[PDB]
């Protein structure tokens, strides 16, 4: 990991999270 | 005159006189839970 993830190299976590991403009555 | 969501539910309505549209948000609701230790320790509770 990377605490704020400021590196140009993205962890596999971000790729998988974005890949998964891609009533009150 | 009306608006509907994907669930075929009324969402917005237009004012008949001043032809403006108003969003319909339902009143809040939810369950109530009671937090407590064992009665043999105290009788204090906290609700959520
Ligand atoms: C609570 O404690 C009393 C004695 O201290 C005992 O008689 C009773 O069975 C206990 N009840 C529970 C639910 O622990």
């Amino acid at each position: 990991p990377d605490p704020s993830k400021p590196s140009k190299r993205s962890a596999i976590e971000d790729l998988l999270f974005n890949k998964v991403t891609l009533q009150k009555f | 005159q009306f608006g509907r969501d994907i669930a075929d539910t009324t969402d917005a309505v237009r004012d008949p006189q001043t032809l403006e549209i108003l969003d319909i948000t339902p009143c809040s609701f939810g369950g109530v839970s009671v937090i407590t230790p064992g009665t043999n320790t105290s009788n204090q509770v906290a609700v959520l």
